[PDB]
Parts: C-alpha cells; structure tokens; sequence
C-alpha cells in the first residue's frame, strides 16, 4: 500500500506536461518527481484512469522502468516516482542537438529495448513510445516513463499505422509497440526528426494509415553498422505480423555490441 | 650504492619526472647483477614513459603535416621539427636497445628472465619501426620479429599460457603484424588462438593473477574486434 | 504478486554470500543479482523467514534501496535484485582502500542517511547495517541490501551496546541503527577498521557490550571539517534515547555539504 | 626565422605538448624587440607557466615525503628536492629576467602592463613558495609592489569585468594567503573584487564572458574554503 498520507509531498520547480497534467520536482525522501492533474472536482471517467495508472505501475520494478513510489489523493490526485536528473532524449537530440560516440547509441538502444522485453513479459503495453519518454539518469541509465496511457492521443509522429485506421477496439497491440521502438531508433541513429522535410499535421495522419508513408534511411549516419538497417527495415514494416518481438531485437543488439570497435587505434601494452 | 639507485628511483616516480627515474635506472643495469622483479618493472615503467611522450609528440606533428597542404612553407616547417622529434626518439631507443644487447639479455639467468628483455628488444625495435622509413625500414622490421619469435619459441616452452607476461608478448606481437607489416589475417590468428589457451585454464589461474591479467587479456579482445571490422 | 516462472533466472558467476544464502550473478531481463542458499528441501523455519524477506523487500521503492526485482521459489529458494556495477563499500575500503574524497565522502554519507530516512517512514527496521551492504552502484548511488534478518544476529562491530547485552525480544530499533550508522560514519572518516587494537572477539563483547569500551575519534584525518566531527559523537551515545533521529541526521550532513570546501586550496588559474 | 616563422613554430609545440621547445623558441620571439600583440602574449603565458607547473607539481609531492619520513632516506630525498629548485630557479630567473629588459620597459599600453607585472609578480611568488631563509624575505618584498603596482594600473583605466583584472584580484588575493599568511586582508580584498564584478554585468560583450566567469567561480571556490 503506498497511498501516501496528505501534506507529506512539497511542489518544486514546474517540469513540463506530462499524459494527462503536469509533473514537479517534488521533496519526498530526496529529489523526486510528482505528476498532478492540478483541477479540483476531478472528472468522475478521470479518476477511473488515475487508478488504473497506480495499479498498472505497481507491477513494474526494474533498473530501466521508472521507479514509482507513491500516490496521494488529498488534496490533489498525484502520483510520484523517483527524479532522474539530467535531461531526456527528446532534449538531448531535438533541443540541445547533442552528439553520442557509437557506443553510446547502442548502449540506449540497448537499454530502451532491454527495458521494454520486462513490460511485454508481464503482458503489460505502453502504448505512448516517444523521445520524451526516454529518461536518461545520471546521463548513462535509461529510465521508461509516462504509464498514462497504459494497459494490462497526443504526437502522432510515434503512433502506429495498425492504431491509424480504426480498428477493432483493441488496435493497440505487442507488434504496435515494436513499431514505435523503431521510430526511435531512427532518431538515434540518424540524429534528426523523422520526417525533417514535411511540416504540417493532417497529411501525416491520413498518408501513414494507407502506407504510403515511412521515414527515408538517407539520413542514417555512415558509421552506423549495417545490423541496425535490416533491423530498422524489419521494424518499420507496414504489415503487423511481420515485425520481430523484442526479445530477438533485444538479443539483436547485443550481438551488435560485442562486434563494435570501441577503441580506434590498435592497443598496445597496458604497462 | 644498490638500494640508494633503487630508492632514488622510486622517489623519481612519483615526482612525474621519468627523464631522472630513466638515468638512475640506467646505472643499475651496468651495474652487471641480476634484477628482481621490482627493479626490471622500474626499468620498463621509466623507459616507456619517456619514450611514450616522444611517440605522441611525433604522431601529433605527423597528422598536422598531412592536413596542412597546399602551402609549401608550412609543409617545410613541419619536416624538421619531426626530424628533431625522429631523432629524439631513435637516441633514446638507441640508449635502451643498447643496453639491452650489452648487459640485460647476456647476464639474463630465467628463462623468464631472457624472454621478457626478448620482448622489449622487439618492442623498441618497434617502436623504431613505426617511424623510420627507407631500405633500413625493412631490417629493424626484421630484427624486431627475430627478437618476437625467439621470445615466443621460449615463452610457450615455460610460462603457462595464462602468465601474464606471455599475455603481454602475444599482445604486442599481433599488433605488430597489423601496423607494421599490415597482415591482419596473421595477426588475428595467432590473437584469436592466444586468448582461447589461458581460457582454457582458468582453472589453475591464481587470484593475484585474476587482477592483472583480465585487463590484457581484455585488450587481447579489445584489439582483436578492431581488426576483425 | 511476484511470482516468477522457473528456468528464467539463469545463475552466473559465483560472488559472495549473504545473509542465510550465496549470491550469483544471474541473467533475468538483463544483469541481476540471485542469492539463494542452495540448499534443497529447505527447514519450514527458513521458509518462514524467506517469505518474511520478501514481505518487506516488498515495501520498499526508492533510489536507495536495492531494487527488489522479484523472487525464486524453485529450483531453490532464491530472490532476484539489481546488480549494482562496482562493489560494496567495504570492498573499497578494506580491499582496495580507495582514497576518498571529502566531498564525495559527505554526498555517500547523505544518500544513505537518506536511504534509511524512508525505511523509517515505513515503520521498516534493518537491524544489519554495516559497510558490507554499502553497495556503491558505479561510485555515484548506494543502496542497501541485506534485508533477510530486517523486519517491519550480525557483526561484532556493528550493533549497538543495547542488542549486545541481549535485551528483551526487540532489542534493535530506531537508535541503534544510528549507532550502527555513525559506526558507518567512522569508517568513511577514518579509512580505517574500527576497533581495530583488538583482534580477538571474546574481548570486544565484553568490553563494548557494557560500555567501557568506545570508538576513538583520533584517527580522524586533518581536512574533515569539524561540523562533521561533533556529528559522529553526537550519534554513537551509551543510550538509545537521546540518540538523535534519522531526520536530524540527514538535515545536519546537507548543511555542511553546502559550507563544504573544495580541492585544489589555490587558484591562480586563468585559461589563456 | 622570421616574428611570422618563429610564432608558427610555438603553436606546432604547442598542439605536440613540447613546451620546452615551446618556451624556448618563445623566449627568442620576445628578444627581437618586436612588440607582442595579444596572441603573441597567450603563447609566452602559456609556454613558461606550463613548464613551471610540472616542476612546481614535482617539488609539491617530494616535499610531502621528505616531512613524512622519520637515517638516509631523508637526505636522498633532500638532495633529489635540492635539484628540483635549481631547475625551478633559473627558469624563473630566465622569465624575470627577460621581463625587466625587453617586456616591460617598451610596454606601452597599459592593459600590457598590467599583463607583464602581473605575470611578473606570480614568478616570485613560485621562488617564494619555496625559497626558505633570509632569502624568503627579500623575494617576496620584491614581489609586493609588482603585484600593487599592477593592481592600481587597471583601478582607474580597466574595467572590472575584464578577465585580466578580475584574474589579477584572484592572483593578488592568493599571494597573502600562501605566503604573508594573512586571511583578513586577502578575503577583504576578494569581496571587493567581487563585488565589483557582481554590479556591472550590464557591459560585458560575447566574447570576454566565458574566460571572465570561469575567474568568477575561483575566486568563489577560494572564499569559501579560505572561510573555514
Ligand atoms: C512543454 N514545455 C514544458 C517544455 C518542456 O517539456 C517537457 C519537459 C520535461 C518533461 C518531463 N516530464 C517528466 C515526467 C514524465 C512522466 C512522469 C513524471 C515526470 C513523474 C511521474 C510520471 N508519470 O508519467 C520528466 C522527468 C521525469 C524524471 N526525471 C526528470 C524529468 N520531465 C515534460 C515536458
Ligand atoms: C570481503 N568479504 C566480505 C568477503 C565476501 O565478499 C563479498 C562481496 C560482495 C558481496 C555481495 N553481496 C551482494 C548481494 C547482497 C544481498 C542481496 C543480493 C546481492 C541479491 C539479493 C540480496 N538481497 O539482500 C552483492 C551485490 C549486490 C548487487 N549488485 C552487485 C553485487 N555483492 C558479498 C560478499
């Protein structure tokens, strides 16, 4: 039970918007972050996603999922977890414009996916994969935030084709998570937004659903190995069944890893 | 005297002025004993140091002469200046080379003992190599092998093949062959194989050799993922 | 529920031991840490306790505390955690004795004042505090394993004078984990064993357990502040009821870090 | 071997880490009687505080073993520490006296004056560091005026948000510290510095900026761990 007794959480600094209001640094056993809906009255359908949101994060405890320590309902519905300071990668590759050495481009793809094997094999899905949502701690660590629209519309540039077309009431599905991790490793090894040279919405919705849309691979970087290309093709595929789970992406990128030239010069005698 | 050298070395070290810890070191050898362990590491740490700088210094001012063409002048002023770091090094690896052939591997007693003067005459010979050019290019090539492969005939006849001093020869010796004589396909055969024997006998692996040896053997696989891309 | 199916939790390589059982590094959603007792058909008893570890590893979520992944019941009874990259605490400074810094030396000392702040919260005792469960993730966290023998005997240096004269039922509490804490403090302070004049165990019960004997605070090194010096004292008192509160403690340490100098005594450093 | 050729060849030892090369060909730009302009300066700073830094660094830690060891080992490390200053003397005495016959006397401008005193004063100040004796006494006293001389100069012609001035307050409060063991003053002084620096943020440029805030924060790490 970690409903939190009231007046035991401060408000810090306000962070941003998170899924349905907006996250602060709180001061509750050290540095943390607390995500509020900050409206008296809340909505009666509002309460009954707050619920499931606590009861869909209780059940994650790994060192690549966000860590959730409580809850409070007075005097405001807020759920807090722990504050990975730094930045997240949204900021690191579409605000600051940062760059990675190749290790470190595995090392959080590797991480995002290792993360992601331990939802699936609790048969929980995100449903919400974005640049925003990968937290990197300490600046190494790789943290998986934002359950708001978990499961046992926000962007839509990281949404999928299969929850475009207005399917069956349950379009959400394993292969449609897998296609969002592939967007995002688009955007880490290519370093720039996918779609760079298209600026409007409405076209975007409607061209991704009839499959006439997908981002081009002109702007991979050279030294990228070419594992992640076939990767990145088999995990961009239009159709649904024809996407590898994450478990052979997970173990895909370990392969890659060890075959990696971390050292650019021959080593010599340690001494 | 014996133990003041060895004292003032050591005070030399960690004063970060490998010039003076090389100079008293070098008295030691002439003295014409036999060295212990702690005093032939001395010799090597000194040695390498000072000529480690020598050898950023020269691939530094290398890089600079290439990618500054177009301009003559420029180019012209670069060649002299890596002549007189050229020089600088091939004295001091004249001094130790020297020493080597005079007073180390002749009064060498071990086995262990003439295989690791074995390894650092081909080591310097080396480290000439990578910086000298022409028809003498080739010889200090050759001599350099010739010190490699009789240290490594006498290395697997002795030392277990997880010591970490055979790891070391092995090490330097495949690296040998892919910046030197550009044989990737040599290097990695004898690197691929090297690492698999001291797997293969982990078992007898002490736990005072657990430490050291791990970051070669690391390198070993370090090294040899380079190479295979 | 946090029932794991077997075969998953692969098992590595051997480490250590732990409280009733040996730790692995094992291969569960990526790299963990496995500590099972290998020991089949289990006694009832250790059952009892195994389920009562995890009935409180269950109630902990926090950056400080050792992240309980899940538990094992066949084919031995084992729990899977993080696997924190590095060592403990005791191994960097009675294996390799790293030579800390000051400034580094407070922040390790407020994270895990800060860990046992909110195991308090939770009405949680350890009762096994000692620089083995210092687990220093990579030199930036720490967190705090161990938590077999801790409920909602040890090592003879870390307990309180009130548990060694065995006390009624529930001799550790709130204070004596402060003591064993300052205990901690000594050692980050000092770099050195405390106690360590006296290399026998028959002496050290005797002498510590009635009080005649306490830590001395001469090996202190010169450059620790003297703020952090009264606070060591302050916390290793005879009685427990005057011992001052986890949340004292944090407030005291995150006020000289702020006053806290730097290295480097000198400046005189322009780029150019 | 031109002033154009001669400055080329610093920057080459420069990029390769040989700064005795550096020095030396650095030392015969400036006795050409040329005047240095202001990159020309950031090379001869460059050159000869590196050189001295090693060998400061090396005195620093053979003096903590020589005062930590108590026959024979004692005297060895006295002779090895003995060697150290005599290296260290006369490449300070090789600064000092270049200064004082082609620097200093055709400095014209004063913001170059300033320079020059101000990296006059910190190579008595590293003899001072170590010279001990009847000698400690008259070197630093020699030192006082170039560090006051320097000071006033940029009081009245040179802002405060100047990296020089603000890096001339952090070597000036260092100096009685370290050697006159006078906290008082040097904190005093420090304040003021500092005070000045805070209240006219409003002139500074993009460029000068970066070098004057990275003075900034050490004149703050010194108050705080001289405040102790
Ligand atoms: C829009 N404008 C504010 C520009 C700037 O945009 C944003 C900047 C930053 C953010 C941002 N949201 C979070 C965030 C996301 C989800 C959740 C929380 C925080 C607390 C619990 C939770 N449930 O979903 C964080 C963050 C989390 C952990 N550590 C550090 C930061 N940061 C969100 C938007
Ligand atoms: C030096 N002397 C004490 C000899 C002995 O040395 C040891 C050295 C290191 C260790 C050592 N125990 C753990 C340990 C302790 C408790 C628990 C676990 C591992 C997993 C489950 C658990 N619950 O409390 C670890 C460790 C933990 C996390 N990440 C990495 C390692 N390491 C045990 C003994």
């Amino acid at each position: 039970d970690w409903e939190i007794p009231d007046g035991q959480i401060t408000v810090g600094q306000r962070i941003g918007s998170g899924s349905f209001g907006t996250v602060y640094k709180g001061k509750w056993h050290g540095d943390v972050a607390v995500k509020m809906l900050n409206v008296t009255a809340p909505t009666p359908q509002q309460l009954q996603a707050f619920k499931n949101e606590v009861g869909v994060l209780r059940k994650t405890r790994h060192v690549n999922i966000l860590l959730f320590m409580g809850y409070s309902t007075k005097p405001q519905l807020a759920i807090v977890t722990q504050w990975c300071e730094g930045s997240s990668l949204y900021h690191h590759l579409h605000i600051i414009e940062t760059k990675f050495e190749m290790i470190k481009l595995i090392d959080i793809a590797r991480q995002t996916a290792q993360g992601m094997d331990y939802l699936h094999a609790k048969s929980i899905i995100h449903r919400d994969l974005k640049s925003n949502n990968i937290f990197l701690h300490e600046d190494l660590t790789v943290k998986i935030g934002d359950f708001g629209l978990a499961t046992v519309s926000g962007s839509i540039l990281w949404m999928a084709p299969e929850v475009i077309r207005m399917q069956d009431k349950n379009p959400y599905s394993f292969q449609s998570d897998v296609y969002a991790f592939g967007i995002v490793l688009y955007e880490l090894m290519t370093g720039q937004l996918p779609y760079s040279n298209i600026n409007n919405r409405d076209q975007i919705i409607f061209m991704v659903g009839r499959g006439y849309l997908s981002p081009d691979l002109s702007k991979v970087r050279s030294n990228c190995p070419k594992a992640m290309k076939r990767l990145m093709a088999e995990c961009l595929k239009k159709k649904r069944d024809e996407r590898p789970l994450f478990p052979q992406i997970l173990a895909s990128i370990e392969l890659l890893a060890r075959s990696l030239p971390k050292i650019h010069r021959s080593a010599s005698e340690p001494s | 005297d014996k133990n003041e050298l060895v004292q003032k070395a050591k005070l030399a070290e960690q004063a970060e002025r490998y010039d003076d810890m090389a100079a008293c070191m070098k008295s030691v050898t002439e003295q014409g004993a036999e060295l212990s362990n702690e005093e032939r590491n001395l010799l090597s740490v000194a040695y390498k140091n000072v000529v480690g700088a020598r050898r950023s210094s020269w691939r530094v001012v290398s890089s600079i002469e290439q990618k500054t063409e177009g301009a003559e002048k420029k180019q012209q002023m670069a060649r002299e200046y890596r002549e007189k770091i050229e020089t600088e090094l091939r004295d001091i690896c004249n001094d130790v080379l020297s020493l080597l052939e005079k007073f180390l591997i002749p009064n060498a007693s071990q086995a262990e003992s003439k295989v690791f003067y074995l390894k650092m005459k081909g080591d310097y010979y080396r480290y000439l190599a990578e910086v000298a050019a022409g028809d003498d290019k080739k010889g200090i090539v050759d001599q350099s092998q010739q010190a490699y492969q009789e240290a490594f005939e006498i290395s697997k006849k002795e030392m277990q093949p997880t010591h970490p001093i055979r790891l070391g020869l092995a090490l330097n010796f495949s690296v040998f062959y892919y910046e030197i004589l550009n044989s990737p396909e040599k290097a990695c055969s004898l690197a691929k194989t090297a690492f698999d024997e001291a797997i293969a006998e982990l078992d007898t692996l002490s736990e005072e050799s657990y430490k050291d040896s791990t970051l070669i053997m690391q390198l070993l696989r370090d090294n040899l993922t380079l190479w295979t891309s």
